[PDB]
């Protein structure tokens, strides 16, 4: 009924909660010590006590991950009401916001090198049967090469769904999700009963591959409902004009093909970024 | 285009204009809750409807809205609600506007049965010439045409509410609330090139709506229809786009309204009709030389 942060291999003496590091739709995520941290801290209504069994589980699964590209899971807390997720610090600038920023220059070479980079992490993480379904550029970290994947798993006990007969759709989510995910969407969905999958994370990488290289998300001029629709049944945009090779263009034909068993696994995906000019 | 009693108040709105100055939060008392809520300012007299949208974004970014905003102090129409003021307090943008004490039409609908089809007439007359004010006046299009963007009032008239005048404030909106109900043209849906053509479809949706009592799509089964007289998001747009238009039952509708809804109804926007077409349609012609207290309806139907 409780975990308790003495079932760690971190060695945990004290935890200091700093300041707010940002606004965010699950929970508040606050600077931390223990070296610098990352606290994720919570609330449980103390509802669906089997779903927070669940939750215990998938926590205890993020122990046995360690990886270079993916965000050091280093701790877990419930008292019920209150929980808590401490991950390392990352250090840098989320993917989102050097993207959108007009000083830093991204060729082609280097956004090669960070899909690659997030690929070979997303291949770990399902390596070990763990799957993101909440993959964004507001979750992948960039500090001078380093390129790490945070929030994994998150989505399923997130909440961030919660109007009467009315779903909440943030600007840049419906891009990231496969079409199989967009056929299901409902006033009444729940993230713990979505069809996320291995082949919905690595469309959720394609709309990445499309925002290194447009530096803005897909269908960003449109509203949520056209968005619906058009990925739904299958409509997906392309980079020729922006004047991108069909190297370039052949990643995401890919990665946001309509049929789930025609995306790429993230080892075929590897393979595919390699042979890139 | 032209009347002297709805000119009678609209310079007198201007009069009232005068003591609004500027507006902040503290000039506001929370009257009710209708997000929007009817409050009281204190400054002046004026009991008002102040509309809170929370967004989190650099000051002059929101300087640049409030400068698009301001544009509504320059558009006065009786088809469209007056403007106040806009200001930034506690990191949510406030828009006044005049507190209509009607509501808005579908929580009309909801308290009715059914909306007959005389007061819709009056309805269509209002919707038309504020879109053609706001089209041929400032060349900007409603974009969100729909029941609850409708304002009734005690005195009479009708307004357009909800328009959108800012460019930033589109992109400026943090998140959208997608639900059971869409009122968006096939064009739009399908990402091409759309015009007020699409806020006719919305108005000729809107208007099967409030003539049925219920939301027209999927369409009803003829047990449904003889006792009025679970699906997901994608199967209704995709219903909407590629299954024919609703329409409305043949038997307790004249045939002008049917061919009205039908002429706004039409899939492809080149031949749905225009705002011009719907001016010489022989609907609201007949509808226009019509008796109806629409005051009297109403204050007798909500209460
Ligand atoms: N390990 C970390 N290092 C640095 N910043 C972090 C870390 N984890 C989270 N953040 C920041 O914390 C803030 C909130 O994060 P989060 O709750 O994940 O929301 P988000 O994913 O950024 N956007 P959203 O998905 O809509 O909630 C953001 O500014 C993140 O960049
Ligand atoms: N000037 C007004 N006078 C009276 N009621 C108003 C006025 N403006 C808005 N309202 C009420 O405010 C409610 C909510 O407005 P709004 O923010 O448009 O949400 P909504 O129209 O109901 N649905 P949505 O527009 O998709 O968010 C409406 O249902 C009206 O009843
Ligand atoms: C996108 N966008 C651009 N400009 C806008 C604008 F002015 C708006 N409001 C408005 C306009 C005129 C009058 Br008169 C009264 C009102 Cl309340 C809205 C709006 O009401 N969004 O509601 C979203 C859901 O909460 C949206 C705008």
């Amino acid at each position: 009924t409780s975990i308790f942060l003495q079932e760690w291999d971190i060695p945990f003496e004290q935890l200091e909660i700093g300041e707010l590091i940002g606004k965010g739709r699950f929970g508040q995520v606050y600077h931390g010590r223990w070296g610098e941290v990352a606290i994720r801290l919570i609330d449980i209504e103390r509802d669906n006590e089997d779903q927070l069994k669940a939750f215990k589980r998938e926590v205890m699964a993020y122990r046995q991950t360690r990886h270079e590209n993916v965000v050091l899971f280093m701790g877990a807390c419930m008292s019920p009401p209150h929980l808590a997720i401490i991950t390392s610090l990352c250090k840098g600038r989320t993917l989102y916001s050097v993207v959108r920023d007009a000083k830093i220059v991204l060729d082609v070479n280097k956004t090669r090198q960070i899909a690659q980079e997030i690929v070979k992490g997303m291949g770990y993480l399902h390596a070990k049967g763990i799957l993101h379904k909440d993959l964004k550029s507001k979750n992948v970290f960039y500090d001078n090469g380093k390129v790490v994947i945070t929030d994994f798993g998150l989505f399923s006990i997130s909440g961030v769904l919660q109007r009467e007969d009315k779903l909440r759709i943030q600007n840049g989510w419906l891009c990231h999700l496969a079409p199989e995910i967009i056929r299901q969407l409902s006033p009444d969905t729940e993230e713990d009963k979505l069809p996320f999958s291995k082949h919905s994370d690595v469309f959720a990488l394609g709309t990445i591959w499309y925002e290194l290289h447009a530096r803005e998300w897909p269908f960003k001029t449109q509203p949520a409902e056209a968005i619906i629709w058009q990925m739904g049944t299958g409509m997906k945009p392309n980079l020729s004009q922006i004047g991108m090779g069909k190297e370039i263009s052949d990643i995401l034909l890919f990665c946001w093909a309509f049929e789930q068993e025609e995306r790429p696994t993230f080892t075929k995906l590897m393979d595919m970024l390699e042979k890139l000019p | 285009e032209l009347d002297e009693q709805q000119r009678k108040r609209l310079e007198a709105f201007l009069t009232q204009k005068q003591k609004v100055g500027e507006l902040k939060d503290d000039d506001f008392e929370k009257i009710s809750e209708l997000v929007v809520f009817k409050v009281s300012h204190k400054p002046s007299g004026l009991v008002m409807a102040r509309k809170l949208i929370h967004l989190e974004i650099k000051p002059a970014i929101r300087n640049q809205i409030i400068r698009e905003l301001q544009v509504l102090h320059e558009c006065n129409s009786p088809y469209i609600v007056g403007f106040y003021g806009a200001f930034y307090s506690d990191g949510e943008i406030s828009i006044c506007m005049e507190h209509m004490d009607g509501g808005s039409l579908d929580q009309v609908l909801k308290k009715a049965g059914r909306i007959p089809e005389q007061i819709l007439g009056k309805v269509s007359i209002a919707v038309i010439k504020g879109l053609t004010y706001l089209r041929e006046k400032h060349k900007i299009m409603h974009r969100d045409v729909k029941p609850s963007n409708i304002l009734v009032n005690s005195r009479g008239e009708i307004k357009l509410c909800d328009f959108g005048v800012s460019g930033q404030l589109i992109d400026s909106m943090a998140n959208s609330f997608v639900g059971t109900r869409s009122y968006m043209s096939p064009e739009r849906l399908q990402g091409t090139h759309y015009s007020v053509q699409s806020d006719i479809w919305s108005m000729g949706l809107s208007l099967v709506e409030m003539a049925v009592g219920r939301y027209p799509i999927p369409p009803p089964d003829a047990k449904e229809l003889e006792l009025m007289f679970p699906m997901a998001i994608f199967e209704l747009l995709d219903y909407i786009v590629n299954e024919p238009p609703p329409k409305l039952p043949s038997a307790v509708f004249s045939l002008e309204f049917q061919d009205f809804v039908n002429k706004c109804l039409i899939k492809n926007p080149a031949e749905r009709a225009d705002l011009k077409q719907l001016m010489v349609h022989a609907f609201i012609k007949r509808s226009d030389a019509e008796e109806v207290d629409f005051a009297g309806w109403l204050c007798s139907t909500i209460g």
